[PDB]
């Protein structure tokens, strides 16, 4: 029967990392849908509206198995008598769970699947591709920030960030008789590089390199929380007109948006979790990018003419934060598609903007390292708002669900009868 | 048009 | 493209033991589909026919990492440079991978999915539900005749051939107070041993426990072999009257019986195995099994009328083969349920058979064990055929199999090109 | 009829 | 769906 | 489907 497990969330966080606002157990056989219906704000900045930042809403599926593996399936075997799940460890701080949008237990100990429910949903849809996974323990484990208000999403893609994986081959030597090649072991050598160079670029992932096999992969072959429903949206508001002596002709942008997101019913497997998370970021917009044919001095036939035959023949470009950012050490390194600078265009900002705070812009240099400087570097919009002890972006949302079972009821359970 | 940024894989 | 995969199958095997009879490895993204016709013989028998065996043919789908698990998963993603998937070990016998319906390699070694595959097959689908694992490393390591002919599938099901679990108890204690029983301990003591009598008879697998929940469980959360088709069927023949001076009035029971089977087009997710098994099998008719009534002297209220409100209210009832068989020991036990002597009838065979040679019946009596006795005791079918080099059932199948790919072709791999 | 046979699942 | 607070009556 | 013994013409 219906079970109405509707809730407030009062919620808070940072620009570019992952939180969770939202999770409900789920048992074998239910169905559940949801309708979370808000509006989200950011913290008031310091001059008016400029640029409406984006949000991704995400409600995923993870079965417990997923989370206990073999322990799980003893466990429901094993039946009444099963040996209890061991909950995990949590660091000290009232706001030491945060990310999984609850309160450390009196012991500051938390469920298992709450926290590797998180790991999972992250590395397997967060984290870039060719980059290691959280493979966090414990709560107690993760970076005191990353655990506060979440770890750090990634940037919405620019050219600098989303260079081409670092581990990308420029070249490919095949060991050579000293007067003479193997005509035929040339074409072999070519078929293998292929292989390799599809398994860096798009198939780092085993669901990937099957898929362009031509089959399929259930979440349960490579244990990936299932992704039920995403919404995302771009959060806008109105400027507010100073009225006094002192601020008349100044103004303060207010960012109030309604949202709306619906999970479709669904249909619970086996039991679970389901992990509602949210994700506020702002275009990857620096002060101080420059146009790559620009920022390198001397332009050659290959970079100015966009030969078909050359830019469709050639190895990639390993470029420096220097080619495109104006102060930009030489040495920071990162390997892009030549030909690259002329299938885009940076957004541009004039000088007058960097020495301005109230500018959801990136301010700051990049981060000469390859992850960080593309995992957003949140901290650079600490400067565009006002006062804040609601962090960067506050939410209030009515999670509306409705879970459909085959439960006992209230007045036969406490009816020893 | 299609496709360009190359990562390995899907990055949200 | 269409590859056709055909070939032919002479086969031969045992009464109560599983075997391959055909297997077909798979590519990931390819639709498989089969049409195995041919006809199943026995070898000639003593007599007449007097009972049609039962035809059983399986068709399953084994993906590797099913087998391999994360080794698999490495190997796929590693690729061209991935380290060689390492067989497995048998037993110095070219009819030592039998079972497998293969002859082992020139080293004596074979494919770990082939055995593992095998393993799980059996484990999951013939193996009794109480019963333990077949956690055969290698073929090296299971009996001779379960590896020559295949494993003992258990017999149909009588009232003595699929007792109630061993385990299940007849009784359950709730430590009460001396001078007092708390009314809703007792309750409570009624709700868990439900959940336990449950587990015991019907959810022994997880798959199962879930389904009870009203959810599912995909092959995948369980890594169980995928059935993809079963046929079954009864085989027959003819007799051949002798008509020589001493041999007339005599007849050789000539069973030949075409069957076919039909795998439907099916969809392979990923790379694997297809096992094709046969099981030959005869009603599980004992020469010397008597009505349970008419064994057990003295006949209670209990036994006799059929008393609704008294079988559908006690205990189960253990029994010995004492109580069934006309030798048997009063101390071989085994669980019934209350007035399942009413719910069945053996079959009776007439003394005057039980010193007959050519009747595909038990003549001995049961395996004292649990396990052995339900599980087919094969060896007492020996003295059903003549001569036999050809075991006990041998078959001649056309196994027209297509398979739909996406595959290079002959000459532009032979053309370095 | 109704079910009879009970092992604890499914036996071929 | 089906009721749940039990007080024992009640309670506004 | 496609052919697939090549012996370097026909053989019967």
């Amino acid at each position: 029967v219906p079970h109405d497990l509707s809730h407030l969330v009062f919620e808070a966080g940072k620009i570019g990392r992952l939180k969770t606002i939202s999770w409900t157990p789920v048992v074998a056989g239910d169905s559940f849908e949801c309708d979370m219906v808000g509006a989200i704000r950011l913290s008031p900045l310091r001059r008016g509206l400029a640029v409406d930042s984006r949000v991704d809403i995400f409600s995923f599926y993870i079965p417990h198995r997923h989370i206990y593996g073999q322990q799980w399936i003893n466990f429901m075997k094993d039946g009444v008598n099963a040996s209890p799940l061991p909950p995990v460890t949590c660091s000290s701080g009232w706001d030491s769970a945060a990310y999984l949008g609850t309160i450390p237990s009196s012991t500051l100990k938390v469920p298992k699947f709450l926290h590797q429910g998180y790991l999972n949903i992250y590395n397997n849809y967060f984290k870039p591709p060719w980059s290691d996974d959280l493979t966090y323990a414990n709560p107690s484990n993760m970076p005191s920030e990353d655990y506060k208000w979440g770890v750090r999403v990634a940037n919405l893609k620019s050219i600098w960030t989303a260079p081409l994986p670092p581990d990308t081959r420029t070249s490919e030597n095949m060991t050579t008789g000293t007067s003479t090649i193997d005509i035929m072991g040339l074409q072999a050598a070519y078929a293998k590089l292929h292989t390799e160079q599809e398994r860096d670029y798009f198939m780092t992932r085993y669901r990937d390199i099957m898929k362009e096999f031509g089959g399929h992969t259930s979440y349960d072959g490579d244990n990936r929380p299932l992704l039920l429903m995403r919404s995302e949206f771009w959060a806008s508001g109105y400027d507010v007109d100073g009225t006094d002596q002192s601020s008349l002709g100044q103004f303060s942008g207010r960012v109030q948006q309604t949202f709306n997101h619906k999970v479709p019913r669904f249909y619970v497997p086996e039991h679970g979790v389901i992990m509602t998370l949210a994700v506020t970021r702002f275009p990857p917009t620096h002060e101080m990018e420059m146009h790559y044919l620009v920022g390198k001095e001397n332009l050659t036939y290959t970079d100015i003419a966009c030969d078909p035959a050359l830019m469709a023949n050639l190895p990639p470009r390993e470029v420096s934060l220097k080619e495109f950012f104006h102060s930009s050490p030489d040495s920071a390194k990162f390997k892009i598609a030549e030909g690259q600078w002329y299938r885009t265009q940076p957004d541009r900002v004039a000088f007058p903007y960097n020495a301005l705070d109230g500018f959801p812009f990136y301010s700051a240099l990049p981060s000469t390292d390859l992850k960080d400087r593309v995992l957003v570097n949140t901290n650079n919009y600490d400067e565009i708002f006002q006062s804040m002890q609601l962090a960067h972006w506050n939410m209030q949302t009515k999670f509306n669900i409705n879970v459909y079972r085959h439960m006992p009821t209230t007045r036969d359970s406490i009816m020893t009868s | 048009g299609a496709r360009l940024w190359y990562v390995g894989g899907t990055q949200y």
